[PDB]
């Protein structure tokens, strides 16, 4: 009878709405501060994970998720979808601006801030050991992974390695779709555990495809920029054994390294700032996809070029709106970063 | 001896002191702090071990035979003692690997410091070899007749000559060590070397479990 | 989807099915000393009933059923069945045993056990403010009442008045029926309220049935025997005024009355053992409805004929065996009475 | 005076185990018990009403004035009160619908000792109302006057005939009601009749809020 | 009750007054005295009386059931009890010889006293008797709006002792205004010796 | 550690009887009494270095690298410790002189005992060196299985121990089988003071 099964959830859902009036004997920690209150029978019944846990602590009752759930920091609003599931059984939407990006041509359907929901919430539901709810967001994420940009496919791998062999389909589809593109070696090597680099770059070499060595001297210099040397890479550069255009050196300290190394970079004035890469970018487009606000305006003093493109024919305004959610513009990074953007651009 | 009693505990201040150093080198290391203040702490680790060196002369001036014996290191690093400590050559050859990378410039000095090294520790060796067959010819004829004070004096000197010529000789490595790498490159260094000392004390803690 | 709303029933009846293993929080203790183990938050949800109560109990938490009903003496089967719908909302089926008779002839659809049963678990509904169980239950007792013997439609329109306006279908149905058949003006007053009584007498006056004027000595002996009277009748029958068989004080006395009283009136030997009253019920019926061992035994042993049958053709046999609950012939008053007059007749 | 002390205290024991009589035969009505236990408790309060008038004769023998005034009573059942007691043939009026059924033998031998109830009330009210006007008569007389012994010891022994015949009276009613009653039936009445007075004092406790 | 215990107190302490009173006028009365002195014990017995309605009244409030008992007074007295205390024709009929003699507009004004006091005396009994006899049958109906019944008989038989002691002192002044001094002595004589000889006579009595 | 210090004072007191046996053995042997009282002092000292070894095996047992080290002996004999202890060729050069005359067969007996002793001392010395050159490179690759490589090579260097001290005993027995008592005798008298010599030169540096 569907009629009495609604009213069991509409009950239920009633107590997670207002937990101080039905009981509630427990509270999920986040990792900002805030707290979630929740029945400790209702979650021992519908997930083992947190029967386990709980019949360990009892050996009032706070749960951190720092703790149980560690390999990835989730939000407040997907914690609040995955316990709603769990006490009525439908999924909660969540609240405007969390899943959109500041980008009022973007359909909010694969920039980052939805990608970064669609994680959170599958990575909550591996850890919980909710089968259902594990199989509906994998399938959201396999088929929204096909119009997202690769830097980002590149952190859906990650988090689908994260849950292990309960997201094949998705893990698969991931790594297919980096293989298949032209992602930099380092950026394999800076952005992937050993295991994904070396069976990525076994099923690269495997397919034949082009998978060229990295430089002996230029991999000298990346690392040189990853020990924080600058020296180094001068006295390497001395060797004149390198360049700077043909070494990327300033994509890699923009991307990866610490923002004083590439203020100091930036301070000896002998590469190109307007040069590419094999993926298309320049300078200020990874400063933007890093939303680190010294960079840019660094940038912008040395005269970097904001108007042109990428391959797929997007500016780095487009990468700046993309890369922060709409509730920054509704720690203030994102929102100064796309303010001194727009105020560069409008100039 | 009040000399070996203050010898084994100044050691143990050496010991405590330089793994605070250590727990500092590595500290700046990960924050990524700028090679200015870093380079107060790498001068500071390499006065330390200058004390370190001027405390061991004192030490073989009152007893060569105590420094040599390596009683005041553990067992472990016993394996690597030679004239009161250990091989310059393999030190460097164990932290090459954590410097990386180093240009061609650096790449030839090392390689040149490390033949120097190679063959004035081949040269030390050999003079202790010598020392030693003169103690035994010497002490032999002691015994069988009934000049002997002043024989054993001069033996006495050239044993502190040893000890002190190999300090000089790692004092001359520290320094060109310095003097060969960048103030990152030399802390890396040194941070190899202290983790590789704490290594072998915690292995000579687990042979004695 | 439905698939989730009966998961989440299945894990809810897990809970109900093992209380001490997710954390029960609350025990209902029921009138004869059994405790069922269930949850605070549920009941608070579910039921407003248990909301309030739960709330007033908070100013280690049991609740007395035997209290907050204390109108209706409720089995542990109904208990469990109406807490196992309030948990997984879905009827569980009791024991054998509880919902059927002794008559192996019987189809146990209306005989005493499964009438019981069927109350009980109605007035559960109404107690605890659960309007689906009350009408499913309700919709039960309506198909099920007109098969069933007038002596337990009272007990069934005595429920039905004590549930409350709730039960307004099954009220005025027992109002029918009892007011269509021919029960005693006497029976009514014992067996049901003031109120009920004079709305009876009231319908039957207006609906042209007939009301017969009460024999001034019938009651005033009726009046001695509800006194516990003995010697007060003697002088009534020496009176020459009134009479046992005119009055079927025998079958008062064995029907409503003490046993002591019916067991003296008796042992006069002054009224016919055998006599038939305008229901058409010997004494020996009646000692078989009433479930009481020595006035069985005190009547077959003085010359109680047993093999007469009522106006619907039901023996004493048949009575004694529908009267009695099947775990009782797998309180022992019951078992003591099926077993006394089975051996009795064999003799 | 002790006399007048111990009659109020005895008086509040009394009402002590009137309470417990009461609720002894609550209990054995409730239990339906039989007739021949039930007829000792009957007897036991018959006894303990005899007792009753018996004292109050005692209390009469030292002021039959304070036992007339009802002073020691309650104020409710003051209304109610005639020449130290209540008027049987209202108390009877009262008890009549709980004793019932009664047979036709028991309906006129009650309502023919009701009619002598009536009877010796108003032989008893004339008397009392010539009592005192021959009181009015000789106290006039006594103070006008500038025999009064005697006549002081004849005025307070024609009270005292009064105070003990009404009693006389109470309790041959009481006996004569024990006899053209069942043993149930008088428990019955005597319930009620203690039931009666009981609400009577708690109303009595009502208006003196 | 502490009310109780203070309205005897009270009252034995006005017995004592009394017996002040009555001795200074009996012994005023006898060493032939003019009119000043025989006017300020008048004054002074008069309000003694005012003062003994004012404590009847007080205890009035505190208690009425006590008050219509009569027990708070002796039996002699108790004999002659009517609405709470005694009844005013037959103490006038007993200082009669006393106050003698009389001219004739005394006599008259007395005369007619005594038609007035004795309707009111009468309409009072009558009304105190059917209030009682309404009580009487309300508590019955009652055990066999109680509450406000409560408090209305009660306010009721306050009410008509109310009336009664006012008559009292109405009486007792409008006698205080139709005298002169030299006749009121004579009466006070009269009823002080009046009520000690019948206090003594109810002591002698009860024993 | 108590191994030790117990181990230490242990072996002190072994000095202090070994000079008592050895000054015994000197008056014996320069009294020239009979063979009888000599071969008991003999057992008496065989008994002593006998009980030398069992100690010196239980403190191996304690911390082999201790008694590897030989720092528990004065700083002269250091310079002729072999696997822990003396080297016996030498001892055997150094009473060569003090236990003349020797017959024929005893020269022929004494020389093949020390090609025995020298080839089994070289065996085991470059032994040791193999196990000291394992011993640095796999504390080398470990520091740049750990327990189990530190358990069998604890076992193997106490094997090594053990079996250095089997070849002491051995010399000892073979040489205390070949000698008459009273060549034994000065021999034994011959090793005790060079012995004591040794102590009385090393004393001098530390004084
Ligand atoms: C910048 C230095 C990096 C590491 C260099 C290791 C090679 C130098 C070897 C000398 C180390 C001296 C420490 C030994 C002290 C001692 O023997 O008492
Ligand atoms: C068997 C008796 C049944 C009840 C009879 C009640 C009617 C009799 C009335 C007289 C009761 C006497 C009790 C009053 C005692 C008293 O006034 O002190
Ligand atoms: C001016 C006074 C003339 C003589 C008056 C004599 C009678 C006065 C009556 C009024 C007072 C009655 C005394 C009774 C007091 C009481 O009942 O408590
Ligand atoms: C009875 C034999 C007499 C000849 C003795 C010759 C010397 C033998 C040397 C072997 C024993 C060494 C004694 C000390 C051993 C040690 O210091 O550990
Ligand atoms: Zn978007
Ligand atoms: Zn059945």
């Amino acid at each position: 009878d569907v009629s009495a099964l609604q009213l069991l959830s509409n009950s239920f859902e009633s107590v997670f709405d207002s937990p101080d009036d039905f009981y509630s004997d427990a509270k999920l920690v986040l990792s900002d501060g805030r707290e979630v209150s929740f029945h400790r029978c209702v979650l021992s019944a519908r997930s083992s994970f947190f029967k386990s846990a709980l019949a360990a602590a009892k050996k009032a009752v706070k749960l951190e998720l720092k703790e149980i759930a560690k390999d990835y920091e989730v939000g407040f609003d997907s914690v609040v979808t995955v316990l709603a599931y769990v006490y009525s059984s439908r999924v909660r939407p969540p609240p405007k601006g969390v899943s959109e990006c500041a980008d009022e041509n973007c359909c909010h359907v694969a920039c980052r801030p939805a990608v970064d929901f669609m994680l959170e919430v599958l990575y909550l539901a591996f850890i919980f050991k909710i089968p259902e709810l594990i199989t509906l967001y994998q399938r959201h994420l396999l088929d929204v992974v096909d119009k997202v940009v690769i830097e980002d496919t590149l952190v859906i791998l990650k988090l689908a390695n994260i849950c292990g062999k309960a997201c094949m389909k998705l893990l698969d589809r991931c790594k297919e779709i980096i293989v298949k593109s032209n992602v930099d070696m380092v950026s394999l090597e800076k952005s992937l555990p050993e295991e994904l680099v070396k069976e990525i770059i076994d099923r690269r070499k495997e397919l034949g495809l082009e998978v060229p060595k990295v430089k002996k001297h230029v991999s000298n210099v990346h690392k040189a920029l990853d020990s924080d040397d600058i020296e180094l890479v001068k006295l390497l550069l001395k060797e004149d054994h390198t360049n700077l255009d043909d070494a990327c050196a300033l994509h890699f300290a923009v991307a990866y390294c610490n923002v004083k190394t590439a203020t100091d970079l930036l301070k000896l004035d002998l590469a190109d700032v307007n040069h590419r890469n094999p993926r298309g970018y320049t300078v200020l487009h990874v400063a933007a996809m890093r939303k680190e606000p010294q960079l840019i305006l660094s940038l912008l003093e040395k005269g970097a070029s904001a108007s042109e493109a990428t391959l797929e024919g997007r500016t780095a305004l487009m990468i700046a709106k993309q890369a922060t959610m709409a509730v920054e513009c509704n720690s203030l990074k994102g929102r100064l970063c796309v303010e001194i953007l727009e105020q560069e651009d409008k100039r | 001896n009040s000399g070996i009693a203050a010898f084994e505990m100044e050691y143990t201040h050496w010991l405590e002191e330089q793994n605070r150093r250590v727990s500092e080198i590595r500290t700046a290391l990960q924050a990524h702090i700028g090679d200015i203040e870093l380079k107060m702490l790498v001068d500071s680790c390499l006065n330390h071990y200058a004390n370190l060196f001027r405390m061991k002369a004192d030490a073989a001036k009152a007893d060569v035979f105590f420094l040599m014996s390596g009683m005041w290191r553990t067992s472990t690093e016993r394996f690597f003692q030679w004239i009161g400590g250990f091989r310059p050559s393999e030190l460097l050859n164990v932290v090459m690997p954590y410097v990386e990378p180093l240009t061609d410039q650096q790449l030839l000095e090392v390689r040149n410091l490390q033949q120097s090294s190679q063959q004035a520790e081949e040269a030390l060796s050999q003079g202790l070899d010598k020392l030693q067959q003169g103690l035994v010819e010497s002490i032999a004829i002691q015994i069988k007749v009934v000049a002997p004070m002043a024989s054993a004096m001069e033996n006495l000197q050239a044993l502190e000559s040893f000890v002190n010529q190999a300090d000089h000789l790692r004092q001359q490595t520290l320094q060109q060590m310095s003097k060969i790498l960048t103030t990152r490159q030399a802390a890396r260094g040194l941070l190899a070397l202290g983790e590789y000392f704490h290594r072998l004390r915690a292995l000579s803690s687990l042979w004695a479990a």
